[PDB]
This record gives structure tokens, sequence and C-alpha cells, in this order.
């Protein structure tokens, strides 16, 4: 059953478009795999495959998952298959900056060719990559803002982890006090209510019961904290 | 305005 | 390529190539009288800043 | 030469516990692989016949590896080789508080890692498998050796076959180097720390270990640790061998640049590495669009030797540079963020704002690069009285 899986993969697709559930989608999917494993295809229609198995993966987070999906589809990519290979390169650049393999990134770009690096997927992701490889939080944050495909939903990731470390240097930086409102502009905030709900837990000391901006000498202390 | 310390 | 091996196994310091003074770290200075410095001021002067 | 001479020579030495003249009827630097009499099919009955084993086996198993390179059929070579490897060190665990046999370890060790290159090569050409399928393999026999070496413990260290442990650890960081896996150099990092013969190695093996840590450390962004490391391997590279010395400036100057020393223009130039001089030249100026273009035109070099990402991080040191110049421009200890804006679109660096600017600025105050702060308000950085960029040494 090689031909017909094609059908199936659209009705699992289908599945996972309208009913949006993850578990009966995943176990489809992964029964799919094992059967193409066990027959040995390795064509064009692996490849298919298996980028819809990690996009699918991606909108749920599971990363371990996509991680696996694309190591597999490197090993894919390798034998020339047609496809989103810039999609795919894309994010395994984006994994890595999530994962902070340092040592991975550099191989990586040294086998991009000219093809790939102008592949938009690609070339949002490169410019992250030096984004958050220089600390420039302003630059990382307005990619982020933008980003397209599912390349968003590696950075949904680790925003959080890189909002932490702008905040840091803010607070170290920013004298005497840090406006709430520079904080939810600058960090790629939607509403007032996620950058509170952000940095309440931090427990910094704010300038007046108002809390219109946060007081930067009072909550050096906490840095060590968060 | 105050310098830094 | 790759490392290569050294065809004695020890040597001692004879065959050392010392090199002198081969890393300067007095550039960080206030010398800002160069030609890209001069440059910098003539663009900073275009939009004011004396 | 007859095959019984070479195999009387082989006894000879073997009785006298010569490990030089056993290393060099065993080791393919020596001539007597050239030699046609010496290349035989199936000579394992001779060497059956006078050596007693496992010295049997292992010198009827180098008599068809010469023979195999000989008729260039790498694949036979490495088997032999591995069956070599194997053999000797049945035969070198063997040997009980005794390392006369050491040298011959040194040169069996090295012509199984030059073999594997070969046969990966091999099945490059005929697609069979992909690169470094046989290194992992080699690196597991030079690990097995590695842990045989260090084994002795009892024996006194005049004697101890410790002494062959660095050599191995070299050959391990070089497959460990070709196969892109640095995390498995751990433990042998530890281990040679570990040994109280830390500096009582050969200054070869040493410096090509310290070269080595030192290339690991600066991947790590543990840049005094790999200057640290780097100096010492670079200062006492042999004169004859160029070409480790380019090498090893080649990670060395990343290091030093990073850590705010910058190198000469005669070092470059000697060295035939003048592909960082522009780099170079930008960095100590503050120029991005100079350092742009540099990176962008030697692109290709830097991507081959692997330091494109460690070099792209002289641009924080850049950053400092042009801000230090136009904090002595202005002479002002409070400067307005607009002027580094102006600064940095001199620069042409695309979509500039305000906003990029206070970004750069926080991060060059948290790296400790600038001490000041930045009061938003007024949107004015307010740099120290004194010492308002300290230098790169201390940072």
């Amino acid at each position: 059953p090689v031909a017909v899986l094609k059908k199936s993969l659209c009705m699992v697709k289908c599945h996972w478009k309208e009913k949006q559930d993850y578990a009966f989608a995943c176990e489809q999917m992964k029964s799919i795999r094992q059967d193409l494993t066990v027959q040995g295809i390795r064509t064009e229609f692996t490849v298919e495959v298996y980028e819809t198995h990690a996009r699918i993966a991606l909108e749920k987070g599971d990363h371990e998952e996509f991680n696996q999906c694309q190591t597999q589809l490197k090993s894919l990519y390798a034998e020339n298959l047609p496809g989103n290979v810039g999609e795919f390169t894309a994010y395994r650049i984006l994994y890595y900056i999530f994962t902070k393999n340092s040592g991975d990134i550099t191989t990586e770009l040294a086998y991009l060719t000219r093809e790939l690096k102008a592949d938009p997927c690609v070339a949002h992701a490169l410019a992250l990559r030096t984004a958050w490889a220089l600390g420039n939080y302003h630059r990382f944050f307005r990619l982020y803002c933008h980003a397209p495909c599912m390349s968003g939903y590696l950075v949904d990731k680790f925003a959080d982890r890189e909002r932490k470390v702008a905040l840091k240097a803010m607070i170290k930086t920013f004298r005497p006090a840090l406006p709430v409102s520079y904080l939810q502009a600058e960090l790629a905030f939607e509403g007032e209510a996620a950058c509170r709900a952000f940095l309440e837990p931090l427990g910094l000391a704010y300038t007046g019961p108002d809390n219109s901006s946060i007081d930067c000498r009072l909550s050096l202390a906490q840095l060590s904290a968060f | 305005l105050l310098d830094y310390e | 390529d790759e490392f290569e091996e050294f065809p004695a196994e020890d040597w001692a310091g004879l065959d050392e190539d010392e090199d002198a003074h081969v890393w300067e770290d007095n550039w960080d200075d206030d010398n800002v009288e160069d030609d890209f410095s001069n440059q910098l001021r003539a663009e900073l002067e275009k939009h004011g800043y004396k | 030469i007859t095959i019984n001479q070479y195999l009387q020579q082989v006894y000879e030495a073997i009785d006298s516990r010569d490990g030089a003249s056993c290393a060099e009827l065993v080791s393919f630097k020596h001539p007597h692989v050239a030699n046609p009499r010496l290349q035989m099919a199936s000579p394992e009955e001779k060497c059956q016949q006078v050596l007693e084993p496992p010295y049997d086996e292992m010198f009827a198993a180098h008599l068809r590896c010469t023979y195999a390179v000989g008729n260039h059929d790498f694949i036979e070579a490495y088997k032999c080789q591995t069956v070599i490897v194997q053999s000797f060190l049945r035969a070198f665990q063997a040997h009980k508080e005794e390392n006369w046999a050491l040298p011959v370890m040194y040169a069996v060790a090295l012509d199984l890692r030059v073999f594997a290159n070969n046969a990966d090569q091999q099945l490059v050409k005929k697609g069979k498998s992909k690169v470094g399928d046989m290194l992992e393999k080699a690196a597991e026999l030079l690990m097995s050796c590695f842990r045989v070496c260090a084994s002795d413990t009892r024996a006194g260290i005049e004697d101890s076959k410790k002494w062959g442990m660095l050599f191995l650890v070299n050959q391990l960081f070089k497959i460990y180097f070709k196969i892109n896996k640095l995390h498995l150099c751990k433990p042998l990092i530890r281990a040679i720390d570990s040994s109280n013969l830390k500096d009582d190695y050969s200054t070869a093996q040493r410096v090509t270990y310290k070269y080595y840590v030192g290339r690991k450390a600066m991947f790590d962004s543990d840049f005094k640790q790999a200057e640290e490391y780097l100096s010492f391997a670079f200062e006492h590279c042999h004169r004859s061998s160029q070409k480790n010395k380019r090498m090893i400036l080649i990670y060395l100057l990343p290091v030093k640049m990073l850590l705010g020393h910058m190198p000469t223009v005669e070092l470059l130039k000697k060295y035939h590495l003048m592909q960082f001089a522009e780099v170079t030249r930008a960095v100590s100026e503050g120029n991005l669009l100079l350092l742009h273009e540099a990176l962008a035109k030697h692109e290709a070099f830097f991507i081959r030797c692997g330091i494109f990402l460690i070099l792209e991080k002289l641009k924080i040191i850049t950053y400092r540079n042009l801000f230090k110049k136009v904090y002595l421009l202005l002479k002002t200890h409070q400067l307005s963020l607009d002027a580094f804006l102006v600064a940095l679109k001199f620069m042409q660096v695309e979509d500039v704002d305000i906003d990029e600017v206070q970004c750069i600025l926080a991060n060059l105050i948290y790296m400790g690069h600038v001490k000041g702060y930045i009061s938003h308000q007024h949107q004015k950085l307010v740099v120290s009285k004194q010492n308002p960029f300290p230098p790169l040494s201390t940072v």
C-alpha cells in the first residue's frame, strides 16, 4: 500500500487541518512512517510525509518529535530529493539556536549554497542567528515578529529566555527607571497584560504604585533570581 | 544628570 | 588538511622559531587623528556635534 | 632482501627487547615496504615457524598489508592493520612492568589512522559508504590502546606505559577533529590532567595536545584558556614544520583579537595568512563596513577554516571601538544616542533606528565593555568620569 498511502496522508492532513487533534494525527503519521521504513521507500514521497509530520509537530510544540523528524529529513535531503530544502534548512538552524548547539551551526552554515541563502526562510533564520549571537535583542525580536512559514514556532521556544536576557541587559543599563511600555515595545509583546504577566514573577521593584516603570536600581539584586 | 557610579 | 606530524619528537628550544612582539595592544588608545577617524568626524560634524 | 632475513631481524629485535628496530621493521616509513621481495600474499607459514605468537600473526598481517598497499587495496590494508593492532595490543598487555615495545605502538597506531583515511576515501570513491565509517573503528582501537597505556599504574614511572598516553590521545583528537565530534575529547582532556606526567611528555606530543585543546576551548567560548593553550602551542612549535605553525595561527588569531591583541602585518605576511589582514584593520579601527567587506570577500577561507562564526564575534569589538571613537571625538561624558545613530548609519548598516543603538549600547554595558547607563527619557548615554571604556583584557 504505497500509492494509496498518499491519499491516506491527504486524509490525515485534512484531519489535522480541521479537527486539530494532535493525538490521532501523530499516531497515524507515526504508523505511516514505520510502514514506509519497513518497505524501504526513500523517494520524494518519504520527504513529503516527513515534512508533513515535522510541520504538524511544530504546531503542538513537541520539539523532540520535530527534532527526530528534521534529523531524518537531513539524511533524506542528502540524496538530492526534491522538496522544501530551504524551509527545513532554516528549522535546523533555529533548533540549533534553541539548544545552543554552537558547534552544529558552523557545520550547517558551511554546507549552505547560494540557492539556499536566497530562500526567504533560510535568510530569516540566518539573520535571527546573527542577532542572537551578537545579543541584538531589538533586531532579534523585530525578526521574531514577522516570521515566515512555521519559523516562528521554533523561536517561540527560546523567546522567553532571550526576553529574560534582554531584560537583564536593560535593567543593568536603563537608569533610574525603565518604562514598561518601552519594555513591551522592544521585547515584541502583544498587549500590556502579556508584558505585565511576564515581568511580575521576577519580583522587580517598580516606581510608584501605578507601576508606570520598573526601578532598575532596586531590582539589580533580583537579577540573579531569574 | 547624575553620573554613573 | 590536518595537523602534521613533527619530524623530531623532541627539539628543546633551538628549533622553536621565536616571533617577537607579533601582537600589539597599543592600538587601543586616544589616537583619533588617523584617516578613518577624520572621516567619521566629518560625517558627525555634518549633523552637528562639534 | 629475502623474507628469511627479514623474519630473522624481526625475531632478533623482539628477543632483544629493542623497541626502535621492531618499530622500524613494522612501520611504513621504513624502505622495506618498497622492497618487492618483502611484499607477499600468504607468508603466514614463515611467521608461524619463525616468530612465537602473537608476533607471528602481527607480522604476517603486516606482510600481507604491505602487499595490499603495493596493490593499493586500502580496505584490505586497513583490515590487516586492524589485525596488527589487535595482536600487538595483546602482546603489549602481555608485557609486565616493561615498556620496551612502546615505540612499536606509536608507529603501528599512526599507520592505522592513515590507512583508515584512505579506506574511507576509497569508500567515498566506490560510493558504498559515507565519510567517517572506518574512522570511528580506528578511534575505538586507539581508545583501547589508550586504556592499556593508562592502566599501567603499579609499574614504576621509569618503565610505565603511561609514557605512551599523550601520543594516543593526540591521535584520537585527530579523528575526533575530522569527523566533527568534539565532545568525545572531554574524557581524554581530564585524563591527561589527572596524570602527574602532564608536563613530562615529549615536546611534539605536548604541543599537539595543547593545540587541539586550545582549538576545543576556542570552539567552546573559553578564550582565556584557549589563548593560554594556543600561545604555548604556537610558541613551542617546530621551526621546520611551518604548516603546523600556520594552522595554529589560524585558530590563535581570532582568540587574540577577541581578547584585545591585534596581530601585526609582519606576522600575517610571514605565515601567508593575509586573509585576516583587512579584518584586523577593521577591528582596531572600528570600521564596520570594512569588517563586513573583508568577512564577505574571504568568506570561503574562513568557512573552510571553521572560524567564521568566531570571527563574526569581532563585531562587538568593532562596536566598542566605533563608540570609543565617537566618545573621543565628542569629548563629552553625556553623549546623545543620535551621535551613535549617525555613526552607525555612516557604516551603511541596514535600517538602523535609535532603538537598535540603545540595544547595542545596552549589550555593551551588560558585557562590561562600557561603564555607563542610558537615560531613556533624555535619550543620553551617561558614561563614567573615570574608566569609561575599560581595556579588553580586563573584560
